[PDB]
């Protein structure tokens, strides 16, 4: 009888912190008799350098692919009123100088020798508004502007459209429009306030970001080790034993490096493979849930799914999913059909319902009651065939226009 | 790569300064990417900011409606 | 070109080695060149592998495009392909599968009036599936996706309430085929 809004987060990591390092530099460095007897070694150093930079375009690529799903960047309109309805929150804030909403920099706050960081192709600032642009749409278009060009439509009506694709109907709509407006926003203040609270929210991109921090710091510490040598220093070995024992030792030194550098390699490559399957299952709910509604079943939010919400986060995306959740349910009594002059009635979309005295017609999501007539119901045979018919008049509409 | 070339057509950027391209106020259409929101491309090379796409501001009205 | 390394011997050769160099040391040279050569296999078959994971993923999101918009409609927005999706066409290539795919997509935009429903005779009238819109005098009904306009209908059209409770109506009447009918 009653439904409630419902707003959850869910968090995917896109793409992490690129990295590239140089073999003879992290091996040994300035040594010119190391870089002469790496050369003997093959094209290790150049398969290391291509994989590297494959994995680094191919994370360019699905960062640019997860963001970047339309080729129009749209922008709200200066009036912010839509049915009473409030997007303070997600939209922008024009007062920032990163033209970033509190959203954006409540999770921005939230987030904390050969190698070397490079800087992503796609950096803040853009991503951002790409954000906007897809706010922009989905609230000006619905799903219009992703399957082609920008149809304005006002809030309401889309609201309509979603609630006749999920299967309710737009009586409820118009009835009830300042109570669902007030029942959004105040379950997006309520999320803003779980996520302002809860430290443990953004856990995914955490734990990323301490993942690749902690390899990047074992493989700087794999550095000092000895590895049969009688120290992790190269030059000490070279100054100090005979070079017939000492080239081999350097040898030792050397292939443990290259050992432990492809371990970490390997380690880079699967991790990278995990990152890219959870870009792509994001860019499937960008394309499903984002710019068009969805009929999957808890695919990409709890109930009913209506529309979600993307925001903007360091190495991932979060969305903001607004789910139709039922509630305050009652007893009823039901039937299969209506047995009426001797045919059988059934309903052409809803379910035969009864208080305890008079029979009613109800939607599958809502309660609402109406009188059986012959605009939603359909005989097909007689009433004896289906068992747990009950008895009960059918009213015509058209009737009492020629009874008079 | 995050080496400044002051201690060594001059653009620093985020990623490093770029030798032998200049630096273009005008935005077109990336094809050589190169990293920070700046990449270069071939017309001479010229460098300058990526075009996100033609802005599009759609007319929002509370009864307006653009059917096919 | 991995076979050219010498792995810090003094040939690429173990013909050249075993016939070269003394055996106590020679084996030890064998050792470490069959485990460098070992190593590089290795690497070789982690490539292989990643590599494989990767295609396989790939085909099995081709597999899923096939059973979802090939044998039969996906209501998957831009999914396998942008706008309304209609249907594919697949064709055979080398190492890899080809889609034709075939697609809606709406044009020719025109500026429309609307209103959530229409008050007559003091009761609210919603559609069914179009949708009301205004050309400036009158008022018809259209599918969301064409502009195929219509008289008001009650066939077309439900009754649920009054208009006194929705926002932003307009007054209008509704044609009902049936009082011509029993006019005559
Ligand atoms: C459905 O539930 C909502 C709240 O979940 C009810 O709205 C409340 O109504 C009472 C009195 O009508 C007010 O005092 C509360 O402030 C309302 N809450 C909110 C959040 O607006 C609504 O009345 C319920 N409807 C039915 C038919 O039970
Ligand atoms: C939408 O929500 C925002 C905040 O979520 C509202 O802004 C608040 O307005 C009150 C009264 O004007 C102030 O006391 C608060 O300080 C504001 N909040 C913030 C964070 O600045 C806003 O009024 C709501 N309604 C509309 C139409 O925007
Ligand atoms: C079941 O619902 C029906 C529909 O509302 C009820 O019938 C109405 O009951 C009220 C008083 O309870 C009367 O004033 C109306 O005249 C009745 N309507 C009609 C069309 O007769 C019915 O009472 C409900 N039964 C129970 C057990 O709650
Ligand atoms: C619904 O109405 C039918 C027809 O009036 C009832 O069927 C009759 O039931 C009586 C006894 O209940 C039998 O003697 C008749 O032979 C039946 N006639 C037919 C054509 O089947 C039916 O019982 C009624 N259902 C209920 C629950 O009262
Ligand atoms: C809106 O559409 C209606 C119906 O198509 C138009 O009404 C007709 O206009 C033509 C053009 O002069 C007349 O020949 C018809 O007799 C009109 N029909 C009726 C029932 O009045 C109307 O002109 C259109 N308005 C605009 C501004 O385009
Ligand atoms: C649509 O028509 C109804 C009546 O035909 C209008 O309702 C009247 O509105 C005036 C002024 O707003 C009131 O003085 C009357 O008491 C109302 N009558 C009734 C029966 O409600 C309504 O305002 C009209 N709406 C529009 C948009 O023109
Ligand atoms: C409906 O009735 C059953 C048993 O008669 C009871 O367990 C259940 O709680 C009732 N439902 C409601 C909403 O009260
Ligand atoms: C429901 O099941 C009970 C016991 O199985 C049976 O007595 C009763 O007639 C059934 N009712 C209907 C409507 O099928
Ligand atoms: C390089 O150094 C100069 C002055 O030493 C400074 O102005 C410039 O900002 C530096 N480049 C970068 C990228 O910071
Ligand atoms: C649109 O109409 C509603 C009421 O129908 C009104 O509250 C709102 O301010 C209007 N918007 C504009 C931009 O005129
Ligand atoms: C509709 O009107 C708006 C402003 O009134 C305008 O910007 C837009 O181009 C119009 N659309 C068409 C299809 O003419």
């Amino acid at each position: 009888t009653n439904f409630t809004i419902s707003v959850t987060t869910e968090i995917l990591p896109v793409s992490m912190t690129k990295t590239s390092v140089d073999c003879t530099m992290y091996i040994c460095g300035d040594s010119t008799e190391c870089s002469n007897l790496l050369l003997q070694y093959g094209s290790f150093c150049t398969q290391l350098k291509r994989a590297l930079t494959g994995i680094a375009v191919e994370q360019d690529k699905n960062t640019q692919e997860v963001f970047a799903q339309v080729k129009q960047i749209y922008k709200t309109p200066p009036i912010k009123y839509f049915g009473g309805f409030n997007f303070s929150q997600i939209l922008p804030d024009p007062s920032k100088p990163s033209k970033r909403s509190p959203i954006e920099d409540l999770l921005f706050n939230k987030v904390t020798k050969g190698l070397t960081v490079l800087p992503p192709l796609l950096t803040d600032e853009m991503i951002a508004q790409y954000t906007s642009a897809l706010l922009a749409g989905t609230i000006t278009s619905g799903w219009t502007f992703g399957a082609g060009p920008a149809l304005q439509i006002p809030f309401p009506m889309q609201m309509a459209y979603r609630f006749n694709g999920i299967g309710v109907t737009q009586n409820v709509l118009y009835e009830n429009q300042k109570l669902i407006a007030n029942q959004f926003n105040s379950a997006i203040g309520k999320i803003q306030d779980s996520l302002s609270s809860t430290p443990s929210a953004l856990g995914k991109l955490q734990d990323v970001v301490n993942h690749n921090a902690q390899a990047l710091n074992t493989l700087v510490k794999q550095l000092s080790s000895k590895f049969g040598a009688i120290s992790s220093v190269l030059n000490d070995i070279f100054s100090r034993l005979d070079p017939p024992e000492a080239e081999v030792q350097i040898d030792r030194l050397i292939t443990g490096r290259l050992q432990s550098l492809q371990t970490y390699v390997t380690q880079q490559l699967i991790r990278a493979a995990e990152i890219r399957a959870s870009a792509n299952l994001a860019a499937t709910k960008m394309s499903e849930c984002v710019l068009g509604q969805s009929k999957r079943v808890d695919f990409c939010g709890k109930g009913y799914h209506l529309m979600s919400f993307p925001q903007s986060a360091p190495h991932g995306v979060v969305f903001l999913h607004v789910t139709y959740v039922p509630a305050q349910e009652k007893n009823f009594t039901t039937a299969p059909a209506i047995c009426h002059d001797g045919k059988a009635h059934f309903p052409r979309e809803g379910v035969f319902v009864s208080n305890g005295t008079h029979w009613f017609v109800t939607q599958r999501n809502f309660y609402e009651p109406q009188i059986i007539t012959t605009d939603n119901t359909f005989v097909s045979g007689n009433c004896d065939v289906v068992i747990g018919i009950v008895n009960n008049t059918v009213y015509d509409p058209l009737q009492p226009e020629l009874d008079s | 790569q995050g080496v400044n070339c002051t201690e060594v057509n001059v653009f620093q950027t985020r990623a490093g300064c770029l030798i032998g391209a200049e630096y273009v106020n005008n935005s077109y259409e990336c094809d050589i990417p190169i990293g920070a929101g700046i990449c270069a491309s071939y017309q001479s090379i010229i460098a300058y900011t990526m075009s996100l796409g033609a802005e599009n501001s759609v007319a929002y009205s509370n009864n307006s409606i653009a059917i096919p």
